[PDB]
RNA sequence: GGUGAAAUUCUUGGAUUUAUUGAAGACUAACUACUGCGAAAGCAUUUGCCAAGGACGUUUUCAUUAAUCAAGAACGAAAGUUAGGGGAUCGAAGAUGAUCAGAUACCGUCGUAGUCUUAACCAUAAACUAUGCCGACUAGGGAUCGGGUGGUGUUUUUUUAAUGACCCACUCGGCACCUUACGAGAAAUCAAAGUCUUUGGGUUCUGGGGGGAGUAUGGUCGCAAGGCUGAAACUUAAAGGAAUUG
């Protein structure tokens, strides 16, 4: 139920004689046998893990931390990555752009892994039949298929009932709504078909 | 003898700028435009106004400190009409005659290695 | 009429007959 | 009821070494207050005086010079090198029809690791007796001259800093060596270094700066 | 070129192709050059290199892959190493390489 | 019929030359058919030259022109600038003044 | 002896789902089943097995890849971009 | 700000202007020309790489291997279509400001698709020189582009050369211009559109009064838009071309 493959990477325990194996999301191009380096003072190659402070701008990294140590939070879905778009060294913040478009700033100590996450392209190919979605959500969570609330009776849902199917009122629901009410377009600040280049500036 | 500011006279059509700055540029001093010293829109570039504005500007230049100044006259340009406007002439004219000093003046009309498609489309602004 | 606006006249004209015939294939 | 004229702290601009008048100009600031000070915020601006105005002689009216403010010490702010340009009028005059143009450039690092790009311009010339009304080099000609200009420009930079390069460009020696190696290929006229830009400086280092001063 | 050189060697000299049989050649100190394909794994690379230094034999690090090495010696298969046994008229042994 | 050997204007061994934009209406028009004119004129003007040198520093200074190539579109070239319209013979004549 | 005219592998779906989708699947499907050149051992023996996973028959290395193709447009451009940036920090 | 003049529009959010950096994508100004190259579309920053090519030189090689071509095929501006990416600019659509009797426009603002690129399509332009290709012959001139041969030419100085650039005569092969008329033509004009009632070097292709109409129909190609092939009935005395006078 994950898009991108994992990568099992074993390390020596600096303190005990033993191998300690970690689980990574595999960046594209990484491979069995490959040597992976992790540390401030380490080298800028696909597969390694370096603190956003130590890589030049335009570096491309995956599985990055929001706070240093949290062992990776941003950009883990197949195909996603982040780009360092600036640094402010007196404060050691570093500024990234996340897959969404949003640009956060985080500790230059927050770590990331050089590259992009693998199995990208996954969503370009049609699911084609209900069975393929079926097995898709089967290994995720019981969220499929989805009855339209407008096919329900009133007991069931804001949209239920009436002698033809129809929402009956604006399906744009305030943030200040209350559970039992938030179905539809929640807190929608605009609505309708999007025309013209999206792309945040 | 003097103290050296920078003139920078932007003379496009429908308006003329004059405003002196510190030789470095970061710090300005005084401005005023043709649209400032007459009222009728149509007459916002014309010399007789570019005078009356280059007049006010000559004042402040001395009513603060700057004795002298080299000019860098400029037109619209970019992907546009590269020619000096009507009232940059009147400016230069009526600012050497005012009471300041001139010396070493060039043109900073932006002229690209050409590109960025001109406005008006293939058939031009036709009428 | 301009030659080409007439070329465009009968382009349309054909699309319509092209349609109306399909109606009955 | 203010008029920022009653307030603006004032200042005078000095130039650096290899020139005529180190005294250059004056400037406006804004009183050095605790928090937001006349100091650190600006100063480091840059000024564009013609080096003829900066070297006396007038065989120099073109060739623009950019002086950036690097340091400051009470009513005295020194300036150093930041680049050179050309007067737009001189340029649009060397470029006459009926003759082949040639331009050439290279990015490069001096000693004091200031990195920069210098440009070169040159045009063909007719020679005294040339009947044909235009004179054009022959492309294979152009690549040659360009190459050499590049071999000659790369040498001169990475002599000790712009400091010597500054010293180098002002007498425009580079121009003649160009013409020197060149006339083995094809005539030519004008031949200048035209433009030079600055794009990478090393660390501040109050030392080397305060060696062009005293 | 270098291929051009190698070309000469093929159509006039003596050689051998492949990992086992250039070691026969290194052990018998019969090799004059061994040429090493880019993507040949380091272990093999490192091993030949050791073999070669013990036998005082220079080693060319052919910067193409073993697919194209095989084509450089004009075979429709692929070689990870070549051993020059004699350079027929080719100067590879005493040119740049 | 055909009313010019140059057809529009002056391309005989090509096929295509890039267009340029009219310095007036911004109309596109091939660079060869284009109608051009160097606009070299001082930075000053008529009487401004006298009240220049006076209030300037330096002796005499220099005086520079502006230099900007002008491209019209025929219609614009005709409507105002160089054009008149020439007789059937006076047409042929390409000598400028 | 040309068996189909344009469905190809996509003939398994017969008439269903609409040409336009059958088309798009057929693309990524071809991608997704092909034998690829192995960077490492030079034989063409890389086949898929679950999205992102590209492992070499003989020779036995596995590589993270795209979901239906070994190397992804971006993956590659990223590769070169890092390489560029890497080399910027030792010169 | 924008204009013939305005207005819609932007302005405590310091607009416009200035100044120091930075980003993105387009484009290649000036030099650019009666100048180059390509089968045609078309091609203008540097550098490396990659294979290609005409002209020229040639006391080299082969020896009729060639000319031109239904079918068939390669490329094919712009827009347009499919799937990514890109999306600075300009900007079909649309919405607006104005003008107007009206104004679905022209002018002004916003600006979707587009514009760029990859992988596939489409196959059309006044895709023009409105002018098939190969061969022969017929007439004057000065320029120029590329190659070449000649010269006790000019300039570069060093010590004189070597060179390089320039000069002059010739020669092939280019893009073109000029003057002619042997000649041609309905003329305009044309060194081919000439060497034709004194009508034959070879070869391909198209037209046969105007509309109807590139319409209908079939076939075929295309995702589509559309491409190619392509009639009739019926109507009609003209339509048309060059030149002249008004
Ligand atoms: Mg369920
Ligand atoms: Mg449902
Ligand atoms: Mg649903
Ligand atoms: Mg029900
Ligand atoms: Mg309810
Ligand atoms: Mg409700
Ligand atoms: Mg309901
Ligand atoms: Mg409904
Ligand atoms: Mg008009
Ligand atoms: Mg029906
Ligand atoms: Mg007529
Ligand atoms: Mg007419
Ligand atoms: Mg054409
Ligand atoms: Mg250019
Ligand atoms: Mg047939
Ligand atoms: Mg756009
Ligand atoms: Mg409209
Ligand atoms: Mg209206
Ligand atoms: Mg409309
Ligand atoms: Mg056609
Ligand atoms: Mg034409
Ligand atoms: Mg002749
Ligand atoms: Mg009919
Ligand atoms: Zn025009
Ligand atoms: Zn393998």
């Amino acid at each position: 139920g994950r898009g991108a493959p994992l990568a099992k990477v074993v390390f020596r325990d600096p303190y005990k004689y033993r191998l300690r194996e970690e689980i990574f999301i595999a960046n594209e191009g990484v491979h069995t046998g490959q040597f992976i380096y992790a540390g401030k003072k380490a080298s800028l190659n696909v597969g390694n893990v370096l603190p956003l402070g130590s890589v030049p701008e335009g570096t491309i990294v995956s599985n990055v931390e929001e706070k240093p140590g949290d062992r990776g939070a941003l950009a883990r879905a197949s195909g996603n990555y982040v780009i360092i778009i600036g640094h402010n060294p007196d404060e050691n913040k570093t500024r990234v752009r996340l897959p969404s478009g949003a640009k956060k700033v985080i500790s230059s100590d927050a770590r990331g892994v050089i590259g992009v996450i693998a199995g990208g392209g996954r969503v370009d190919k049609p699911l084609l039949k209900a069975g393929r979605a079926f097995h898709k959500y089967r290994l995720k969570r019981n969220s499929w298929p989805k009855t339209r609330g407008v096919a329900m009776n009133p007991v069931d849902h804001p949209h239920g009932g009436g002698n033809h199917q129809h929402i009956g009122k604006a399906s744009t629901i305030s943030r200040g709504a209350v559970s039992g009410q938030k179905a539809g377009l929640i807190a929608a600040r605009r609505t309708g078909l999007l025309r013209g280049s999206q792309k945040t500036q | 003898s003097q103290v050296f500011g920078v003139a920078r006279i932007y003379a496009s059509f429908n308006d003329t700028f004059v405003h002196v700055t510190d030789l470095s540029g970061k710090e300005t001093i005084a401005r005023v435009t043709g649209g400032m010293k007459v009222k009728a829109d149509r007459d916002e570039s014309s010399p007789y106004a570019a005078m009356l504005a280059a007049q006010d500007v000559a004042a402040k230049c001395k009513e603060v400190g700057i004795t002298a100044v080299h000019v860098k006259i400029r037109a619209t340009g970019g992907t546009r009409t590269k020619t000096p406007g009507p009232g940059g002439q009147a400016a230069l004219r009526a600012l050497a005659r005012s009471g300041l000093r001139i010396g070493r003046i060039e043109d900073v009309t932006p002229v690209p290695s050409d590109s960025t498609r001109k406005k008006g489309g293939r058939r031009g602004r036709r009428l | 009429m301009r030659a080409k606006w007439r070329k465009k006249r009968t382009r349309r004209l054909k699309r319509k007959r092209r349609k109306v015939r399909a109606r009955s294939k | 009821v203010v008029d920022p004229f009653t307030r603006k702290e004032w200042f005078d601009i000095k130039a650096p070494s290899t020139f005529e008048n180190r005294n250059v100009g004056k400037t406006l600031v804004n009183k050095s207050t605790g928090l937001k000070s006349a100091s650190d915020a600006l100063k480091g601006r840059v000024v564009e005086v013609c080096l003829a105005d900066l070297q006396g002689s007038e065989d120099h009216s073109f060739r623009k010079i950019k002086l950036r403010v690097d340091e400051v010490q009470g009513k005295n702010l020194l300036t150093n090198f930041h680049g050179m340009d050309f007067t737009t009028d001189k340029l649009r005059s060397m470029v006459r029809k009926w003759q082949t143009l040639i331009e050439a450039n290279v990015t490069v690092k001096t000693s004091d690791d200031y990195v920069l790009r210098i440009f070169a311009i040159a045009f063909t010339r007719k020679q005294a007796n040339q009947v044909k009304r235009h004179s054009y080099a022959q492309s294979s000609h152009i690549r040659a001259i360009r190459k050499v200009i590049s071999e000659i420009l790369t040498k001169e930079v990475q002599g000790s800093t712009l400091a010597q390069l500054t010293s180098k460009l002002i007498p425009e020696v580079i121009n003649k060596e160009i013409e020197n190696a060149t006339k083995d290929i094809f005539p030519l006229q004008n031949i200048h270094v035209r433009k030079v830009k600055l794009l990478k400086q090393p660390k501040f280092d109050v030392g080397a700066l305060m060696a062009l001063h005293g | 070129s270098i291929n051009q050189k190698l070309a000469l060697v093929i159509k006039s000299g003596k050689y051998t192709l492949g990992y086992k049989s250039t070691v026969k050649s290194l052990r018998q100190g019969k090799s004059k050059l061994i040429i090493i394909a880019a993507n040949t794994p380091v272990l093999r690379k490192s091993e030949l290199e050791y073999y070669a230094m013990l036998s005082k034999t220079k080693v060319y690090y052919f910067q193409g892959g073993n697919n194209e090495l095989g084509t450089a010696v004009g075979k429709l298969f692929r070689v990870g190493v070549v051993s020059i046994l004699e350079a027929g008229d080719s100067d590879i042994l005493t040119t740049l390489a | 019929p055909k009313k010019r050997a140059s057809n529009g204007r002056n391309k005989k061994g090509r096929g295509h030359v890039k267009p340029v934009r009219c310095v007036n209406c911004s109309k596109s028009i091939p660079k060869d058919k284009a109608i051009k004119r160097m606009a070299i004129r001082n930075i000053v003007e008529a009487a401004a030259v006298r009240d220049l040198s006076e209030a300037s520093v330096y002796p005499e200074y220099a005086l520079p022109k502006t230099y900007n190539k002008l491209h019209y579109c025929v219609s614009c070239a005709i409507h105002a600038r160089i054009v008149r319209v020439r007789s059937r013979e006076d047409r042929k004549n390409r000598a400028p003044p | 002896a040309k068996r189909t005219k344009k469905v190809g592998i996509t003939g398994k779906y017969g008439v269903r789902y609409g040409s336009s989708l059958r088309r798009q699947v057929k693309k990524l499907e071809i991608q997704q089943h092909a034998r690829y050149d192995c960077s490492f051992c030079g034989k063409k023996t890389v086949k898929r097995g679950a999205a992102g996973i590209w492992t070499c028959s003989c020779c036995k290395k596995t590589v993270a890849g795209g979901a239906y193709t070994v190397s992804t447009a971006a993956a590659a451009t990223v590769r070169s971009t890092i390489r560029r940036l890497r080399e910027m920090v030792e010169a």
